[PDB]
């Protein structure tokens, strides 16, 4: 269920960003649901991207990218949304998506730097999760166990 | 920014040099062209093969992404113009082989190209062929509900996708490969140059035969199915590909099956008698 898996991810981020104790596992979910919702602006997407598989894929990136020492919720949103943007780019039903809802940082340069950094580290896993179903099952299992 | 630019051959390809090696740059403005270019980078980092263009590096400066690729002397389209109205049968064979080798490789790594056509095929002076332009490519393997039907240039687009199919396998690039095979073997002209979706389907069916519900049961369930008039299957492709042997034609028919499930794969095509 998409519902359960998003909570497992929001739980994971609280267990990862220990510096953000004011964080409720519901907030990250809200950030993810909001970009999905407004992309339904008829020509960005005719269907929701957030499915069980795509959360799993998202979690894969986040687990290896989000620093335990993330300073603020604005900084977390920033990296979380970068990862989400790469998820849409790589796994999306459509051939492409816009930048607008994904960019929340003021420095555009930094966003693109992060996109390249994550790609240079994760590119093999991004393909492996698709080609290697045992690995997909393992990541799904871990996400499930984050609860 | 340590690449000396030269002649200006989703983006724009330039010949360039560093100080020493010549290269091609693809410059991409950062101000959904970017999501498309990011995907191409991700896929190409993981597909190293002699029949796939090489990505050497990725640069980010002044609000541009520069992808640095190997340089090839021409694309297949310009190759067609340089020689005129004729490729030697051996060159036809060699190009199809290398194409199937690079395509077979992609498919075996769980990647669909989804834009096979002569402009996306590169040819070196040494006669090496490479697949390029993975902007429309994607990884597959996670059970999905569907992909997108907005894929493949019109003249290379298979009937199931023309019928609006959103779901497909590696067979999508196999139809496209067949269309290229016919270009190679005739005189480098498209086999099916339609004006639009409707007219494209007419051209395919006039030559191959309107498919029956016997041959292709699930076709009526495709979202943009229309029942065309039931034209003669003229299975003697001889008139369209006159410089291809009986063996070549057999392989060509097996690539050009309307039902995606009837299409031979890249691996099977390489074991074809045509080759040897
Ligand atoms: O040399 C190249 N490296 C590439 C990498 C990626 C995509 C294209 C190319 C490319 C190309 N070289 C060419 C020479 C003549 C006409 C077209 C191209 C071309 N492409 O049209």
């Amino acid at each position: 269920s998409t519902s359960e898996l998003l909570r497992c991810l929001g739980e994971f981020l609280c267990r990862r960003c220990y510096r953000l104790k004011h964080l409720s596992p519901t907030d990250p979910v809200l950030w993810l649901r909001s970009v999905d919702r407004s992309l339904l602006l008829q020509g960005w997407q005719d269907q929701g991207f957030i499915t069980p598989a795509n959360v799993v894929f998202l979690y894969m990136l986040c687990r290896d990218v989000i620093s335990s020492e993330v300073g603020s919720d604005h900084e977390l949103q920033a990296v979380l949304l970068t990862c989400l943007y790469l998820s849409y780019s790589y796994m999306g039903n459509e051939i492409s998506y816009p930048l607008k809802p994904f960019l929340v940082e003021s420095c555009k340069e930094a966003f693109w730097d992060r996109c390249l950094s994550v790609i240079n580290l994760m590119s093999s896993k991004m393909l492996q999760i698709n080609a290697d179903p045992h690995y997909f099952t393992q990541v799904f299992s871990d996400l499930k166990n984050e609860s | 920014q340590k690449y000396e630019k030269l002649e200006k051959i989703y983006g724009t390809v330039f010949k360039a040099k560093n100080r020493h090696e010549i290269v091609a740059l693809k410059r991409v403005r950062l101000d959904g062209v970017p999501s498309s270019a990011l995907r191409e980078i991700c896929l190409l980092k993981e597909l190293k093969h002699k029949n796939i263009v090489r990505l050497h590096d990725v640069l980010h400066s002044d609000k541009k992404l520069t992808l640095v690729f190997e340089f090839c002397d021409q694309d297949l389209k310009k190759y067609f113009d340089s020689c005129n109205g004729d490729l030697d049968p051996e060159i036809v064979k060699s190009f199809l082989f290398q194409l199937l080798k690079g395509l077979g490789f992609c498919h075996s790594r769980n990647v669909l190209h989804r834009d096979l056509k002569p402009q996306n095929l590169l040819i070196n002076r040494n006669g090496e062929l490479k697949l390029a332009n993975f902007g429309l490519a994607r990884a597959f393997g996670i059970p999905v509900r569907c992909y997108s039907a907005e894929v493949v240039t019109l003249w290379y687009r298979p009937p199931d996708v023309l019928f609006g199919a959103k779901l497909y396998s590696t067979s999508i690039d196999m139809w496209s490969a067949g269309c290229i095979f016919a270009e190679l073997a005739n005189a480098g002209r498209p086999l099916f140059p339609g004006n639009d979706v409707d007219d494209q389907l007419k051209r395919i069916f006039r030559l191959l035969g309107t498919p029956t519900e016997e041959q292709w049961p699930s076709m009526t369930k495709l979202p943009d199915y229309k029942p065309y008039p039931m034209y003669p299957a003229t299975t003697s492709l001889v008139n369209v590909v006159p410089k291809l042997n009986a063996t070549g034609r057999d392989l060509l028919q097996n690539l050009l099956k309307c039902n995606p499930v009837q299409r031979i794969s890249a691996e099977e095509a390489l074991q074809h008698p045509y080759f040897s």
